[PDB]
């Protein structure tokens, strides 16, 4: 698949974002607990809730589509439908919104992916739902000054940056450590305080930032410059105009 | 002979019917199993004794808590079912030997009616259905027990509910799959303002049997609203064949490919190489490392791009087994095709937009619902012409219960009595049939 | 002894009420007039600060060639002329359709159900006050969740407020009280138990949006604006995503699946969304005064404060100006709730029911419906024939029809426990008045009244309903005058003999129980007076945000 | 030289607007603004007083983690709170609404037919005046036929008139001119020609009844209202029996066959009948906003008016509270008129279209559509990328996505001279800032968006329509703020470049062109801020008949 | 040819378009029952009158054994006629929404 036009290192990544077949770069560890505590669904060592039975357990009617169609082992276990909720700086982040919505519905079975400009969610079976955000968290998805895990209260992607340069977060969640040059996830996604604090590591450096990132603008690579991007965007807008008007 | 187009027509098991049928033996317009539907849509009636005796011995009548003391009536009304029915059933028929129906369900708890074609073919609309029904019901209650002048008010409250006090049946106990003519947000709009958990109800959860009652039901609209007049037929024609009726068994063979671990992208790769393939596309122009592809067929490009549409909804709503994911797939399957191919997406971006205000109006406090409270006919869901609101349909058969808003919650009398008609609950066998029946007619 | 609308009579004018001749054409016009000289002096004022001419007495025909009468509003000692019972000039009239219309009934059955079954979180009474207090906050137009977010100005949305009740007394009692109407305070014990025993376990929201919001835009507003602030309370409350896929079952179950509208919606010839007055059935309205918890040894004085009300609301501002407007439509309205006569007429009907049958024991058939429906109405047409002050003050035959068939259905509604046979006496009661005068009321007057008899029991799709449910939108109510607001009284009268706590929906019934509410719909007739003598503070001003 | 919003972007922050740090969480949460304290106080003090809490700044999040930012009215020197933008807080935006509403234009053509032909009386303009006198007497509420009628008191009722206008200069004179919109007075030379000929000898009423009643009442009030009030007032002054077969056909010209409503009735979905925001028309709120008239060199200037005009209605009160409610949409709408930020983008625009085409001089074409839109649409991103603090400024991207297409699309109509190419300019507009920033609006924002380009077009039943009959029952557009008072400046804009006299009704732009209307439609943005500024003076105030 | 579309007093300024449709009524409306008809010969029936200056349309009949209601009689007539004026003159895509508000109105805001 080609997945995006252009010739930027913005569209390459957006293609590399896409691709089920590209290595995400794992730039942090986090532990199994540390993703439950961050999701903020359950505590460690709590059985997953269900919303149904197993489906093991119930009867299905007789139907070829759910004959070829695997469940998730969520799906096959009943497990509450559950979500993760991340917001991206227009400084750069890595990733963005729509690219996460276009790569998730690549790489990922069975998801609900929602995009807006402050916030993008998946939603996911529960135990399906902490193996995707494990990647999430630890890959170049993720940048801890520039990104966010944030179930509520979300503004920040369009705001300046502060001193340290991290994101705001009018909850602050996450903590920059001046003496380490590390930040620390203090709050879930929903901003409750964790009984202890997880290391997300070291912001990605100016330069890295730039490699990596998602979105166009004119102190980066600028949209306008990426021609073969536009020029497909331009193409779509005629191509529905006209569809619309007759085939 | 309008239209050169001709298409293989496969069963839900994705095996070879009838092959080589002319695309036009599948149209509203010509094909004799969409008018049994219509037909047999609008004059159907679910009738609950039980809720109509319930409602007489409290005085709860007229809506949501509502009960009058001291009206109370208690009647034996389901233990009497044979002989009100029967009652009811002389008062509906025109003649002895038509097409009425009167069948007693539930030991009698429950009545399915259709009343008789001749009173549609002198009527407007089809309001005849639950107007004609509901008086007799109310006549032949008020009969069984000679209940007084004083009291018949009651019974009618109790069938019919608060109206002609409000325009809709308010509080009443019988139920079709059609509503009022006066929530129309358009003319022409009536088969589309079908809840779709009744057309899930109505299918048993059956994937493939739900999408094409929905495809049927909304591309019959298009004709009834002059979409498919003139210039857009044959868009309308194929997106019927392709998405709702599994035609050439793309819909199918997508599903089978990428059911065990597939994602809506993988999806996408299929259709576009299968389109690539079948010679609907073909490269137009080469950019830096990136293919751009053109047509000479834009609706059949539209209609393999609406199977995998369907497709895609079935492999990831399948695989979650969870529908509220549709609104998603509804509209990333639809964004990523544009930017694999630089082509316009489905319904030339109705689909798209629908899917982004669908997944707003499921996910936010401002209204909508979950995905079975969906229709043609919301103001959310309207925009597409018959590409969007058949994948919600199989996203709900899917569901395995994580809905609160169920067809189990909202459609339970329409799963009981619109569930026997075999036209509607297995619709893909009847049109297939028919299809075959006429193609030398056409 | 006196006639109980002797007083009014003798307040009105110089003459005895007996007497049959009066002097006219020598009063000064509206010289005579306080408040018509104060609309001459402010007609003037306004004419020349815009530059267009407006109220003159010049133009058109001379009023006050008779006395311009003042009214007793029934139940009352005040006296005011009639302009000041027009809903224009009558700040409580006003407001009490305002509290009307800016409430809506919003169950948390569902809720509560989305968020133990689809979130697996814990619903218990300390969650729901901590949810009431957060809704609390919210509903005026206040933010819970995102930054920098603008709000309403809280004195200007003062009057707005949710509350809950429940049948559940034990879990009523775990409720912050600012929260709760509680029924065992507000309701006598006998009604306090039925009406605990239909909500059951049950939890229901009683939501007030702003009265200023309500002005601004219109009925259909109020369950939205509702919903949208339960919707960020839950969200706040109990710790959902802002924005998930069950955020959008709140909004289904808030706005559709457990809303109880105070209207509904009416058909195109006379467009209107929900909470209009058209949309509000009979019984609704009943249950909306609360007369009922108050006055209930007395239930001619329930019945006819529910006349009052409706008679307000239906012909002054619903018929008066929703569907017409001008002058309109206030004496044709007030006949039913000033100068004691309805009530002379009523107590005359029950103290026959009373003396003949006993309440509620008459067989409910044809025979007492010809009984005391004719008896009673015999009676008021004597009291216009015997009181010749009576007749020129309800001087337009419209007023009378109302009056005397508002009596006459009551009455035999008092003797059977059933509004069916009380609307049959009302259409009885309007036939022999206009054989009896050869009149009846205005060119329009009867088209009901004609439809009425057959009507009255048919069960026919668009003619059969039981009263209760019947409205201003029942196909043949749908236009006159001097009706409705009697219709919903015959509704009340049975309900009220038989001591019933509520007539059509309990919900309704405890939803206006509510001591926060601005208009007192405990004593509906004081609080017209009060409009009247321009003493009542209504919601919705804007004094705060313009200049001194 | 600097763009139009520095000035601006200076009084919010103390950093230059380049800069991209800053410092956050120390400045107090809301004890930084003097409208937050004013908020928290007044929350004590109506919780106080009625014994259930409101306003607290503690549930929930806490504001003012970041500035609390005052804002730019565009074109003004007045900076504001965003809260002083809330309608419910701003009376200058109430009664926008208010005049709007309680306004209907009423032929008297066929009604001088009806007096010439069937009642075989004549018409002059001297009896058109006796009429126009009668009529200005009634229409706040007041009576001329009948003894005994109790009437509005007119200081509350102040605001409600009756004036005609006409095509015919010698006609026009002729009328006593208090009653008289003069065409001539009103309008610039070239503008007056063309108003003129569209209306010809035709002669029409501008009826606006009382604010109080509106208030009180519903839009599909207007027109019955005013229909009475003509009606008794053709009575009274051609000499009609009070109630002839004629006065119906009175009744059905001023309710039915020559009546203009602002609004048209909406889906029962949306339930509302006529004269509500949903179903006034784009090129209708174009045609009420009075800039053409006054700013008519300037045609960004006039379709920036326009757009503040629709977004404070569509989105705020239409969107917002209708629609849905709570603290609703304010921030959504200013975006489209502070900090002359949407000015400096469709300045751009315009100084690009005069200089290479001329304005009204490309080809109405999809080549014309792409480089403007492109052009203008990569200038407004341009500018949030060099200005952190504007970006921080307008920080939800459907603001953004809103202001830039709206210049973009404004911009592309200028240069074609037709609304249609300007509309697919705002699509294309959309999807390159989509692709761009990986983002656009909110969740729901591009519903539209991505139907939007083959919707233009179109010719199919509910699809297709020119952008100057759309309006927000359009399917695509009913449920979604930051486009509808955009799509309004697109419709003017082509008709500001053109510079044509009205949009889509010239009735409607002369209605409007009456100092005797509470607001003042020539400055719309000026009188937002007068609003905010507690400076504004409204109708439909109880002030008279509430306690002192 | 005047623009004025939309309802009463209703004009839009720059949007003329001077179509001959009267002189070319006999094209137009068989184009127009081209699209209407299901099948050559049922009982579609399209007839002009007045000169060409008025049409009498019936739909078939098997458009309604298919419809729930009566309004494809207008939605279906309306269609075909703006499709069969367009393809008349070549109106551009541009334009054609004007052919379409000539016909049909405000609908759908109205
Ligand atoms: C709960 C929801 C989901 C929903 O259905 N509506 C919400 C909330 C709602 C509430 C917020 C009031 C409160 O805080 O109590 C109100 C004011 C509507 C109402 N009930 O009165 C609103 N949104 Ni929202 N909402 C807005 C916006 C937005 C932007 C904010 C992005 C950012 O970075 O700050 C995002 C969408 C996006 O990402 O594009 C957004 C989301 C959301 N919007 C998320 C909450 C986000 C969060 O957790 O912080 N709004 C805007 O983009 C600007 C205008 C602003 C609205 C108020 C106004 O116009 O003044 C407000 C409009
Ligand atoms: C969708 C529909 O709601 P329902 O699905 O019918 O509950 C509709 N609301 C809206 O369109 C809300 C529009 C304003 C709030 C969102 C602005 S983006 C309405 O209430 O009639
Ligand atoms: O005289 S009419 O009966 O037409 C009207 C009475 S207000
Ligand atoms: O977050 S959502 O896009 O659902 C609402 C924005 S106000
Ligand atoms: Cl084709
Ligand atoms: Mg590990
Ligand atoms: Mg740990
Ligand atoms: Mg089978
Ligand atoms: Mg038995
Ligand atoms: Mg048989
Ligand atoms: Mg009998
Ligand atoms: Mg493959
Ligand atoms: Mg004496
Ligand atoms: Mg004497
Ligand atoms: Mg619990
Ligand atoms: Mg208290
Ligand atoms: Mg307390
Ligand atoms: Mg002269
Ligand atoms: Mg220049
Ligand atoms: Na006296
Ligand atoms: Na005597
Ligand atoms: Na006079
Ligand atoms: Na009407
Ligand atoms: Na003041
Ligand atoms: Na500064
Ligand atoms: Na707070
Ligand atoms: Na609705
Ligand atoms: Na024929
Ligand atoms: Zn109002």
């Amino acid at each position: 698949a080609q997945y995006y036009p252009g010739t930027t290192k913005v569209a390459q990544n957006r293609r590399n974002f896409c691709n089920p077949e590209y290595e995400l770069e794992k730039l942090r560890e986090i532990s199994d607990e540390d993703v439950v505590k961050i999701l903020g669904h359950r505590a460690p060592g709590e059985e997953y809730p269900s919303v149904h039975p197993p489906l093991e357990e119930m009867d299905e009617p007789e139907d070829a589509i759910r004959e070829m169609v695997e469940p998730i082992d969520g799906a096959k276990a009943g497990d509450r439908v559950r979500y993760i909720q991340f917001t991206d700086s227009m400084y750069f982040a890595p990733a963005q919104p729509y690219v996460r919505s276009r790569a998730y519905l690549c790489r990922y079975r069975g998801a609900d992916a929602g995009t807006l400009s402050g916030r993008q969610i998946i939603e996911t079976r529960e135990r399906d739902l902490e193996k995707i955000s494990k990647e999430l968290l630890e890959t170049e998805f993720f940048d801890p000054a520039r990104s966010g895990v944030r179930g509520k209260s979300v503004h920040g992607h369009s705001l300046r940056l502060d001193e340290d340069g991290m994101m705001f977060d009018m909850l602050r969640r996450q903590i920059y450590n001046k003496d380490t040059g590390r930040v620390e996830m203090v709050k879930n996604q929903i901003g409750d305080e964790l009984d202890e604090p997880v290391d997300l590591g070291e912001p990605l450096d100016e330069e890295t930032l730039m490699e990596k990132t998602t979105i166009y603008r004119v102190d980066g690579e600028a949209y306008r410059d990426d021609v073969e991007a536009v020029e497909i965007m331009q193409r779509i807008h005629v191509l529905r105009s006209q569809g619309g008007f007759n085939l | 002979a309008k239209f050169e187009d001709k298409v293989d027509l496969y069963d839900d098991r994705g095996n070879l019917v009838e092959e080589q049928v002319p695309l036009e033996a599948l149209s509203p317009l010509r094909n004799p199993a969409i008018k049994s539907i219509v037909q047999g849509i609008k004059r159907t009636v679910a009738v609950n004794l039980e809720g109509i005796e319930n409602a007489l011995k409290t005085a709860k009548v007229g809506g949501p808590a509502c009960k009058i003391m001291g009206r109370e009536l208690d009647l034996d009304i389901v233990g009497n079912a044979e002989s009100i029915a029967a009652a009811a059933k002389e008062m509906i028929q025109v003649t002895e030997d038509d097409d009425t129906n009167v069948e007693l369900l539930g030991g009698g708890k429950r009545a399915l009616v259709q009343v008789p074609s001749a009173r549609f073919d002198v009527a407007a609309e089809y309001s005849a259905a639950p107007l004609v029904t509901a008086t007799a019901f109310v006549q032949a209650i008020i009969n069984e027990f000679d209940v007084s002048m004083y009291d018949a008010n009651m019974v009618k409250a109790a069938v019919l509910g608060r109206y002609p006090q409000s325009v809709e049946y308010m509080g009443a106990n019988i139920a079709t799959m059609l509503d009022i003519p006066q929530k129309l947000e358009g003319p022409g709009y009536a088969l589309r303002n079908i809840m779709v958990n009744h057309v899930v109800a109505a299918t048993l959860k059956n994937t493939l049997q739900a999408a094409a009652l929905s495809t049927i039901l909304e591309q019959t609209a298009m004709f009834e609203m002059g979409d498919a007049v003139g210039a857009f037929e044959r868009m309308h024609l194929l997106g019927l064949a392709y998405q709702g009726m599994n035609a050439d068994n793309l819909v199918f063979d997508l599903v089978k490919a990428n059911g065990k671990e597939g994602t809506v992208g993988s999806v996408i790769a299929d259709l576009v190489e299968r389109a690539l393939e079948d010679g609907v596309i073909k490269v137009e122009k080469e950019l830096t490392d990136y293919k751009v592809y053109g047509t000479d067929d834009l609706a059949m490009w539209n209609a393999y791009a609406a199977a995998g549409l369907m497709a895609a909804t079935m492999v990831n709503q399948g695989a979650a087994r969870a529908a509220q994911g549709v609104s998603s797939t509804l509209l990333y399957y639809n964004d990523l095709i544009e930017f694999e191919t630089g082509l316009p997406s489905v319904d030339f971006g109705k689909v798209e937009g629908t899917a982004v205000g669908f997944s707003f109006f499921s996910h936010s406090i401002y209204g909508g619902g979950g995905p079975g409270i969906f229709n043609g006919n919301h103001i959310v869901t309207r925009h597409s012409k018959g590409f969007a609101i058949p994948c919600v349909a199989a996203a709900m058969a899917l569901d395995a219960g994580t809905q609160m808003f169920s067809p189990e919650a909202t459609s339970g009398l329409i799963k009981e009595v619109f569930s026997q008609v075999d036209e509607f609950r297995e619709p893909l066998k009847y049109v297939v049939e028919a299809a075959a029946e006429i193609k030398n007619e056409i | 002894a006196d006639k109980l609308f002797i007083n009014a009579l003798k307040k009105k004018f110089e003459e005895s009420p007996e007497e049959k001749k009066t002097t006219f054409y020598t009063l000064g016009g509206w010289k005579q007039s306080e408040r018509k000289t104060e609309f001459v002096n402010a007609g003037k004022e306004v004419a020349a600060k815009r530059g267009i001419p407006q109220y003159n007495p010049d133009i058109g025909t001379p009023l006050g060639q008779r006395v311009l009468m003042p009214y007793q509003v029934s139940t009352t000692d005040t006296y005011v002329e009639g302009d000041d019972l027009h809903f224009v000039n009558n700040a409580a009239m006003q407001q009490m359709w305002d509290d009307i219309r800016r409430t809506v009934i919003v169950g948390l059955n569902h809720a509560h159900a989305v968020i133990e079954k689809r979130l697996g979180k814990e619903v218990t009474p300390e969650t729901i006050t901590h949810y009431l207090e957060t809704v609390n906050h919210a509903m005026p137009g206040a933010a819970v969740v995102q930054e920098h977010m603008v709000e309403t100005h809280p004195a200007l949305v003062a009057d707005s407020y949710v509350k809950v009740f429940t049948g559940n007394d034990e879990i009523a009692d775990e409720i912050d009280p600012a929260f709760v109407i509680d029924i065992n305070k507000q309701f006598p014990e006998d009604q306090a138990e039925t009406l605990k025993a239909e909500v059951g376990d049950g939890i229901w929201q009683v939501v007030r949006i702003p009265t200023i919001v309500s002005r601004t835009c219109d009925g259909a507003t109020t369950s939205r604006w509702s919903a949208m602030q339960i919707g960020m309370s839950m969200i706040s409350a109990y710790k959902q995503a802002a924005g998930e896929a069950a955020t959008g079952d709140f909004a289904y179950a808030a706005k559709h699946a457990e809303v109880i509208h105070m209207g509904t919606y009416l058909p195109v010839r006379r467009a209107r969304g929900e909470n209009e007055p058209g949309g509000v059935p009979f019984g609704y309205l009943a249950d909306i005064c609360q007369s009922s918890r108050v006055n209930y040894e007395d239930p001619v004085r329930v019945s006819l404060d529910v006349v009052a009300t409706g008679a307000m609301l239906y012909d002054q501002i619903w018929l008066g100006s929703y569907m017409s407007g001008g002058v309109g439509f206030t004496q044709y309205a007030t006949a039913a709730y000033t100068d004691n006569i309805l009530d002379d007429f009523t107590y005359f009907g029950k103290e026959y029911v009373e003396d003949k049958y006993g309440l509620c024991e008459a067989p409910n058939n044809m025979d007492t419906v010809l009984d005391v429906a004719t008896e009673v109405t015999f009676y008021g047409l004597e009291q216009y024939e015997e009181y010749p002050a009576l007749l020129e003050d309800q001087f337009g035959g419209s007023q009378r029809a109302a009056v005397v068939a508002a009596a006459a259905g009551c009455s035999t509604a008092f003797a059977t426990g059933n509004a069916q046979t009380g609307l049959s006496g009302w259409y009885l009661s309007m036939y022999l008045h206009k054989e009896q005068h050869s009149r009846l009321g205005f060119y329009g007057y009867d088209l009901q009244d004609q439809c009425g008899a057959s009507n009255v029991f048919s069960i026919r799709g668009d003619e059969g309903l039981p009263l209760e449910l019947r409205g201003p939108n029942y196909p043949n109510y749908a236009m006159n005058v001097g009706h409705q607001g009697e219709y919903a009284g015959i509704s009340q009268a049975p309900h009220a003999a038989r001591g019933d706590a509520f007539v059509f929906n309990p919900l309704v019934k405890i939803a206006f129980a509510d001591d926060n509410l601005v208009f007192d719909f405990t004593n509906v007739r004081g609080e017209f007076a009060k409009g009247a003598l321009r003493e009542f503070e209504p919601a919705g001003e804007r004094a705060l945000i313009t200049p001194a």
